[PDB]
């Protein structure tokens, strides 16, 4: 379980801090804003990411949301 | 994913409370622990958090090996994808007809080889799960009773009819369940039933 | 009507099932206070012991048959109401 | 708090030498569900301590607090005095009460050794109806010289912050 | 499709858990869960949160029939055909509502048949009824209170509280009849008609 | 900053009051206090709210020097990773500062089971099989606080009998003896010390 | 019914994921994006998609809402 | 059913650990009937209380641990 | 007014309900208490016993009665309330 | 001042309505205590028998008076609280 | 704000105060009985209304209130 | 009555808004209609006025249920 | 390597680096220095919306032990 959810946290903690990072550089670069195809790329990368972290704050709120009425009563 | 795969997904995301306190063995977990507290006559000790802490822990012991199993089958017309859902929960159902009442079932089943339905399976599990509760309480007051009954004998042999023995009966129930070692035997021998 | 049955036959089992008992530690009781009037010897506490065997005994006995009577009261009483 | 939860306590020492705490405590309460005396003498306390002005000294220690401590300096309780908390509250309480107890034992002491005269006098209820009258009675010839002790004696003040409270632990 | 059919679609699932609460037999259910655990003397357990649950699932076998009747129907182009078209949908319902419920009470409300006056009327039959059978729960019970009472004067024990001992005899009784199993049943067949 | 390392903040500081009521030591000097408290007879004195007051206060010095060591832990900027699992170690290694305080007072054979059911050492374990512990050694530490108010108790009794005093109540006479005995004694110091001594 | 659950959310999915795809289908086609007339079919099938999958979502979650209700 | 004999040796072994002492309370109130002193009558009582703690605590944790066998299995 | 009458009502009703049984137990109590005075003999559960025949055999003959009383009562309050 | 007067009231008003209901209760109390030690009857239900009627009976007297005493003081603390 | 909340608590105690009585004379008289097991709240509370209907209720107050700012 | 006014009200609103659309639609479907600025003037008042009528009545159901979940669950 | 990956990837908010901002501050400044603005103005409103709320969850915290 304890090595189970060790390896989630983590794996999720790096791949949001690389996939952040790489929206970043595609805007800097000036050969990535201005041309159409690296555009639409951008558009997609940019929603990915919303809804990723939108669903894991989702989905973590319910779990320590299903504690509160069970331990509390 | 898919769009109305997520509605599936956060709807029983929400449900999770309701579920667990029905469907789940917490409902025997959590009873048992009350009923020893009450056998000894403890009214605050241990707090309603101690106690709904443990059985949350124990249950999630018993129910891991369901939820792991069933994640890595969903991530492995219209009549291939209904067949191929059920196979998910045949996981779970097993599970549930184990201990629920087999005629229940069928009770239910006509209300509603023919495989059982779930809709069937968690009233007749939820009924049945209670039931063994009050039993396995019954037998955890049996020697308390005799306890007390005993040390009235005593003060009833020195005539002291209007010295109420409560006070001397309670740390005698202590004494007695720490060298049962009681919590121990009780946690062993719980989850031993769902191995 | 029915409530007036259930409600009646209550009480009447109070009496069946509490009857003994009274009798049993009641006939002991006076071969006490008769007895210490024959040995002419007294300490008080002689009723509360003697009393308690009889007691004791007759519900390990009546044990079976106290279990019977309730078990046919409460079907019944179900069944009059969800009725 | 210190001055309420004294008054409070005192009530409930009194309710129990008078009238009823079940016998076994199976209820377990008995009287009302904080019994009626420890809920009066807890709010005619307050009432009067905030008549005396009591409540600019409750906002003079938390600025104090914040000069003598202060976050940054990780300020921290003296573990010496805390462990003796609960017994000043006890004693404070025990004695202010005594004047009503001491009382209620010697009068059934008076009807206990009476059951030696005539002995089925009930001993038990005799005492149990007298015990609400004298209870009361001892109470009003006291309840002007109580008020004194909450102003001055169990008021907290600025001062004892010196003691217990230190910084940097 | 349409926009007003769609809003008064869309309010009707706003309304659920109220309609629920009191023009459905739920509130049999829940209140007969709630007297058993009041008659043991049990105080916690089981949870609110567990016979609320197994309650609401059982009245559903009852209801089911009940909406799908109006599933399968569109549940025409006119005010008059409309009307009796949306009034012969709700008729499913209305002869539910009327098969439990007081004549007497309904004419009162009729004068101020029409489903708002069946909805209060029908809400105050199944609470009393509910305490009709609560009461019956706690008399194979307090014979034991008091028989268990009876006894220890016998013995002169003036003072030994008796729920120390007997609490556990009313589990034996509750349990060796199964008692779960005959009021889950009864219930039901009180509206199923099996 | 990082989202994720976000998210554990909100989290955790909704689980707090359940922790503290199972992987802390408030679990056992709460519940000493209203054992002695149930024993001296009268009931609310002290109020409820000093006992799990104090057992707060009093907790806190024991806990408290841990949590910060964990922070402090994490705060180091030297640290680099290469790997995923390379970070699940290093965040594990931040977690020993308090599996070595559960380890200390949890027995060995109920985190031995636990950690075997647990399939088809982990905190999980340590959990439950430290609540137990702490719950079982104040039902001990508590016995013996009855043996002298039970003497008492018999004393009186036998002593009314000797003035041959039948059918008084021996409960007005000894609960006031008991608060005088035990208060006049600062009973509630010995015992918090006894408390303290055995973790700080 | 547990038997009709599955039938009736099994429909559900099966029928939408047909629909995106051929929204996708006749935006890369070059002869569909070109035409004014191919378009207005097109505009039709963007708005439906969106009015039906709204519709589940909301009435799915009123009815979990009635359920989480009667039970607190 | 074992709920019969769980049940039923309650009320055996009540009968035997409440016999003994009425039995031997009611011959010793014969011969000191028929034959500091709150001392003495103090050491008397106490004297039988410590000797029983012993042989009672054999029997009953041989009980308590049968009942919670049969419950659990 | 309306209030006086029903508060002092209330109180009568206590008096009477709860008077037949009290002086059953109590005459029952004194005959057999005086018999044991007659008699050598001397037992607590002789008088417990009979008295509780004798209330019983009260409540049964007198349950009816003391249903009419309190619906009489019942249903006079709820009137003089809403009217 | 205006509080600790009223609150003296309040324990001085306790004192005199519940004066005589226990006065007399008590009273009743030691007269069949008496009557029992003439004779060797013993019975406890008789106690209770006597008092129930004394209790009952000197409320119902007083009752009247009652309402005097707590209209006025009302009356009295709401002009304090609010003048 | 302060100000107003101490002036408000003690203008609550002048309306706690005469229902005192009725609880501490009704648990008085329960003992009277032997009647320890009996609950008083369940027989005080129509005593507490009886009162407060007796009086003016809510007018006193309403209007007391306003004539300290009119 | 009561029990038949939300019959009326509900039956008689949905009638006259089916009809109102369904007078739009074939609007802008003649030649004579989409081409005629004494056409489009009026198909500018026409399609504002249904937009203004179900907007009101699908707020003020809304507060409807509102004030019954206020009421009921407070 | 693909990136840095550093103790960076273990906290929420750079107290550290958002003091040395607010010492930067004793019109305006048009669009480079306008866009630099736009991170100093929102790492601040929500770094406040943080602390309001772990106050909130703190005190309830221990009210919620006390309350049993």
């Amino acid at each position: 379980l304890d090595d189970r959810l060790l390896q989630a946290f983590s794996g999720s903690a790096i791949a949001t801090a690389v996939d952040k990072q790489t929206i970043t550089n595609r805007i800097e670069d000036p050969n990535l804003v201005t041309d159409p195809k690296e555009l639409a790329i951008s558009q997609e990368m940019i929603s990915d990411y919303n809804l990723y972290v939108s669903m894991v704050s989702t989905l973590t709120r319910k779990g320590v949301g299903a504690v509160e009425t069970l331990l509390r009563s | 994913g898919n769009d109305i795969s997520l509605i599936a997904l956060l709807a029983f995301s929400t449900l999770l409370p309701f579920i667990i306190a029905s469907g789940t063995c917490f409902v025997k977990f959590s009873i048992v622990f009350v009923m020893v507290r009450n056998a000894l006559g403890l009214q605050q000790i241990p707090s309603n958090m101690t106690l709904n802490g443990v059985a949350l822990l124990l249950s999630m012991f018993v129910m891991w090996p369901i939820m792991h199993d069933a994640y890595v089958y969903f991530e492995d017309d219209i009549s291939s994808l209904s067949k191929h859902v059920d196979e998910g929960l045949d996981g779970y159902r097993d599970y549930l007809i184990k201990y629920s009442d087999r005629e229940l079932v069928q009770f239910f089943e006509n209300a509603q080889i023919e495989k059982p339905s779930i809709f069937a399976l968690l009233p007749a599990y939820a009924l049945s799960e209670i039931k063994s509760a009050f039993k396995i309480g019954f037998y955890l007051y049996l020697p308390f009773v005799v306890v007390d009954l005993v040390v009235s004998s005593v003060l009833l042999a020195l005539g002291m009819m209007m010295m109420s023995p409560v006070t001397i009966s309670t740390p005698i129930k202590l004494v007695l369940f720490v060298a049962l070692d009681g919590w121990t035997l009780l946690s062993k021998g719980l989850i031993l039933q769902y191995m | 009507d029915d409530l007036v049955f259930a409600g009646n036959k209550a009480l009447y089992l109070v009496l069946i099932l509490s009857g003994w008992p009274t009798i049993v530690a009641t006939i002991i009781g006076l071969l006490v206070g008769l007895f210490q009037t024959v040995t002419q010897l007294q300490e008080q506490t002689l009723p509360f012991g003697i009393k308690l065997l009889g007691v004791c005994l007759c519900l390990f006995l009546l044990s079976g048959w106290y279990g019977e009577v309730l078990l046919s009261y409460g079907r019944q009483v179900i069944f009059l109401a969800l009725a | 708090s210190w001055p309420f939860w004294v008054m409070h306590a005192l009530g409930c020492i009194i309710d129990n030498q008078r009238g009823a705490t079940l016998s076994s405590s199976i209820d377990p309460a008995n009287g009302i569900d904080t019994s009626e005396m420890a809920n009066f003498l807890n709010m005619f306390a307050a009432v009067v301590y905030l008549q005396n002005g009591g409540l600019v000294t409750m906002v003079d220690v938390l600025n104090k607090s914040y000069q003598l401590c202060d976050p940054m300096n990780e300020c921290t309780p003296s573990l010496p005095p805390l462990l003796t908390f609960i017994n000043q509250v006890a004693q404070n309480a025990l004695v202010l009460a005594s004047p009503v107890v001491l009382v209620l034992l010697l009068s059934e002491v008076f009807l206990g050794l009476l059951s030696r005269f005539a002995p089925q006098m009930n001993a038990f209820a005799i005492s149990l109806t007298v015990k609400s009258g004298i209870a009361v009675l001892i109470m009003l010839l006291y309840f002007s010289p109580v008020l004194p002790d909450n102003v001055l004696r169990l008021s907290f003040q600025a001062t004892g912050l010196s003691s217990w409270f230190y910084e940097r632990g």
